[PDB]
């Protein structure tokens, strides 16, 4: 089976160098060109460049020219994508794929690259207080690094009405997410609501009670 | 400026039929190059769907077909299925400054449940956050379908694009969609304006919520 296998996810900081790999198997690697493609989270595919591994001929998109170096070592069936100085804006998924009479018939599984200036940091947890007979309340899990955080409500006992959103990576290099639960208006004051926030990387466990105004 | 142009979105119901155009320029389709199509399901690598204008790789059902006439390529999908829901990209070799060009992509939505307008909850900055010298407005968007929204923030009546972060919609357990948007402000900014608005546009209709510093 023809395969391309890429190196594992990377978490790096601005200015650091990085070289990720794309390893071919089940075919003659030297005889087919390898393209590299960027995909910003939630965005489309962007062609970055291409390399002929037989002779090291490389061409780049004008958008990526000078920002990145594509290379290959045909003796070990591997192509590479390399940055001398990562930017936060390089945070993306990167795929390799081979040109073929069926072009890009085979793709790598992708390498996620996360670039942030942040050190490990536990979140600040802020209550989102409630203001057809139900009320929406939640917790703001602010300014943490890296992924992931776990959120539960009332130690897991409260699961209905709960939605915990995906995180945003802010311009600051830190993540934020939110978690909401819909609850009956008449249960406010009487019934107690606590979000349980777990951030393993920093060993932070926060219990925040969310109460009305 | 070798470019391949695709509509941002197409939709059809299960069992129905869609077409996705891919309009080229003189350097790509214009120069005689073949067009190829890629299907990308959420969280996966793109998959070759059509190559050389109209040929199907093995494993691709005949429900998918491609054509290319003039400077326009097109992908047709018949008997739509929910697993067809995905982003579709056209691509070609090209003669310009680039060697390979991808179209901007087309999100295919398979309309298997009814349209639902978003419910919007806008939270003002908490007391605890303000005493920490920060202020974040939290706009939560729930129970909508299909899973696409545009969020616009207003300070009084003027647009604010600075300090905005918005999540791509994801499924709630009840199988509708939810999204979130944040506006980061200094406590000074929060206090200096009369009110702030989160405006969510879904299927051409806008639902707006407003919070003011002075109200409890």
């Amino acid at each position: 089976e023809v395969q391309l296998v890429q190196s594992g996810a990377e978490v790096k900081k601005p200015g650091e160098s990085l070289k990720i790999s794309c390893k071919g198997s089940g075919y003659s690697f030297s005889n087919y060109w390898i393209g590299w493609v960027r995909q910003m989270p939630g965005k489309g595919l962007e062609w970055m460049g291409i390399i002929d591994p037989s002779n090291s001929y490389t061409r780049y998109s004008p958008s990526f020219q000078g920002q990145v170096t594509i290379s290959a070592d045909k003796s070990i069936s591997t192509a590479y994508l390399q940055w001398s100085s990562l930017k936060a804006s390089d945070t993306a998924m990167y795929y390799c794929a081979r040109w073929y009479y069926k072009p890009f018939d085979v793709w790598g599984q992708g390498t996620l690259v996360t670039v942030s200036s942040a050190s490990t940091k536990g979140p600040s947890v802020f209550p989102l207080a409630p203001s057809g007979g139900t009320a929406a309340l939640g917790c703001l899990v602010k300014d943490y690094f890296p992924e992931p955080v776990t959120v539960s409500w009332n130690s897991g006992a409260l699961t209905s009405g709960v939605h915990t959103f995906p995180a945003v990576l802010q311009s600051s290099g830190l993540y934020s997410l939110s978690s909401v639960v819909t609850v009956p208006s008449s249960s406010l004051g009487t019934q107690t609501y606590i979000c349980n926030v777990n951030h393993k990387p920093s060993n932070t466990k926060v219990d925040k009670k969310v109460e009305p105004k | 400026q070798s470019v391949l142009t695709q509509p941002p979105s197409v939709s059809g119901a299960p069992g129905q039929r869609v077409t996705i155009s891919c309009t080229g320029s003189s350097s790509n389709i214009g120069s005689g190059y073949d067009v190829h199509w890629y299907q990308q399901l959420p969280g996966t690598a793109p998959k070759l769907l059509i190559y050389g204008n109209s040929k199907r790789p093995s494993g691709v059902p005949d429900r998918f077909s491609g054509s290319k006439s003039g400077t326009s390529a097109s992908l047709a999908i018949t008997g739509l299925q929910s697993e067809d829901e995905a982003d579709y990209y056209c691509a070609s070799w090209t003669d310009g400054l680039s060697l390979v060009v991808f179209g901007g992509g087309t999100k295919l939505t398979v309309l298997g449940q009814p349209k639902a307008a978003p419910s919007v909850t806008l939270f003002p900055p908490s007391s605890e956050e303000l005493q920490a010298n920060k202020a974040t407005l939290v706009c939560l968007i729930s129970d909508f379908y299909p899973g696409a929204v545009t969020v616009a923030w207003k300070a009084d009546s003027s647009p604010v694009k600075a300090g905005v972060e918005t999540t791509t919609p994801s499924k709630q357990s009840n199988n509708k969609y939810a999204a979130s948007s944040y506006l980061s402000l200094t406590p000074e900014q929060w206090k200096s304006h009369r009110s702030y608005s989160c405006q969510v546009t879904h299927e051409g209709s806008t639902v707006e919520k407003t919070v003011a510093p002075t109200e409890c």
